């Protein structure tokens, strides 16, 4: 991540992130609902950032000091770049939602009275189906990515050092290759819960609970396709293993 | 030190996540209860040894049958959640998620666990439970039901008071190591 939306995501919550002086201007509810809103673009800042420790740190890092046979960084990190563009885009418009609501004069006072229509738009056509797409594929490439990773470390000098070097330092402890492959498959099924909270304090405006009810089924709709799309891959399976599924 | 997983199961109201973030943090929220919890990395030392446990929710799979399993690979031990105030999620415990866990965490430690203790004695559960013929669960209920699943222990607790909490994770981390 970088520094300027990790220091403005850096509280526990959206009234701690705020002055003092603006908090006290709005009612209980405001300020619940955007504890929420600010819980759900903190943890996409870190779904982005745990992308990028999966892109830059790792496959990178293999393809350019490692000499793994050809299609063995792919199996270990299938989607990857896929995922980051969804995510990374996703994270870019509730960024900018976000800057347009800031008082001038402030970098950390604001108020989002209208996430509903993002939701909706990013759970939607296009990127909706793209989700759809991306989220099947690496969902039935896990298992075998995190088989193919205990594979390597096991048999590979080389590769045991370079993962033992650069999940070292203090903040990739909770980071390591299979614990970033679990956090991607996790992320999804975090967003209803999410959702249904900030729907819980969003009444007062009528045209935004309908927003968020639409935005909420469709999430659903998402997650009922991919979790039908899936099929574990493993390497070595047989033809008749699989049609007799 | 060791590095262990832990995975906690059990229905949508059993307070998995609550008790997940207060152990996590060695406190009750007081400004923000989070919504979620991504993962955390407890380092623990019990009975002389050290051991780095990570830990993992099942909150939000609990409708995808085919998504939930991708949690369970290498898990160590599993935290079989139910709530004391609901007596309809300890009985979603032996032929829903028992099974479940055995199917894909064949001889792995389960310890089955009753949160929200701090509810048994509180005047409004009892209340709203008496409306449907129901009251708290009692401990020996709880107990016979880790007997019946074959869990490698019981165990109660109160993520809101922590009560019982840092006993939950030393216990799971031996039962981990074993
Ligand atoms: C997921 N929908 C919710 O309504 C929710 C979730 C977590 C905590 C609270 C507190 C009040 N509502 C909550
Ligand atoms: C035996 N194959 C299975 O897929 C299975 C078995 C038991 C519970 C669940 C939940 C999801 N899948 C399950
Ligand atoms: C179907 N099995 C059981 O019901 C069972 C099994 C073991 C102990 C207890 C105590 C109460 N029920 C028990």
């Amino acid at each position: 991540s970088m520094e300027m939306d990790e220091k403005d995501f850096a509280a526990d919550s959206w009234s701690l992130a705020v002055d003092s002086s603006f908090l006290q201007q709005h009612k209980k509810e405001v300020m619940k609902q955007q504890d929420v809103i600010y819980e759900l673009i903190q943890t996409e800042l870190h779904h982005v950032r745990t992308l990028k420790i999966m892109t830059r740190l790792f496959r990178t890092g293999m393809l350019e000091e490692l000499h793994l046979e050809p299609g063995v960084v792919q199996g270990l990190f299938p989607c990857v770049d896929e995922l980051s563009d969804i995510h990374t885009r996703f994270l870019s418009q509730l960024l900018e939602r976000r800057r347009q609501a800031l008082c001038p004069g402030s970098t950390r006072n604001f108020v989002i009275h209208r996430l509903g229509d993002l939701l909706i738009s990013q759970f939607s056509g296009p990127s909706a189906e793209q989700m759809c797409k991306t989220y099947s594929e690496f969902c039935s490439r896990h298992s075998k990515a995190l088989k193919l990773y205990k594979e390597l470390y096991a048999r590979d000098k080389r590769f045991q050092q370079f993962i033992r070097k650069v999940t070292r330092p203090a903040v990739l402890k909770r980071h390591g290759v299979q614990e970033c492959i679990l956090l991607v498959t996790q992320r999804i099924t975090k967003y209803p819960l999410l959702i249904s909270r900030i729907l819980q304090h969003s009444h007062g405006i009528e045209e935004e609970r309908q927003d968020l009810t639409t935005a909420l089924g469709l999430v659903k709709e998402l997650l009922s396709n991919v979790d039908e799309g899936i099929y574990q891959l493993e390497k070595g399976a047989r033809l008749q293993e699989i049609y007799n599924r | 030190a060791i590095r262990k997983k832990l995975v906690i199961v059990g229905d949508g109201a059993c307070g998995k996540t609550c008790l997940l973030i207060v152990f996590s943090k060695d406190q009750f929220p007081e400004v923000y209860v989070p919504t979620v919890f991504e993962n955390y990395v407890a380092d623990i030392e019990v009975d002389g040894k050290q051991v780095e446990l990570a830990l993992w929710d099942t909150a939000g799979q609990e409708d995808y049958d085919r998504l939930r399993p991708l949690s369970y690979p290498d898990t160590d031990v599993i935290l079989m959640c139910f709530s004391i105030d609901s007596p309809d999620s300890l009985e979603n415990i032996p032929e829903k998620w028992t099974p479940e866990v055995k199917h894909f965490c064949p001889n792995v430690p389960i310890i089955l666990v009753g949160n929200k203790k701090d509810l048994r004695n509180d005047e409004h559960t009892r209340r709203e439970l008496a409306k449907m013929k129901q009251e708290p669960v009692k401990p020996e209920e709880g107990r016979d039901m880790a007997n019946r699943i074959g869990a490698f222990g019981y165990m109660e607790c109160s993520a809101k008071t922590k009560d019982g909490v840092r006993e939950v994770f030393e216990m799971a981390t031996r039962a981990a190591l074993q």
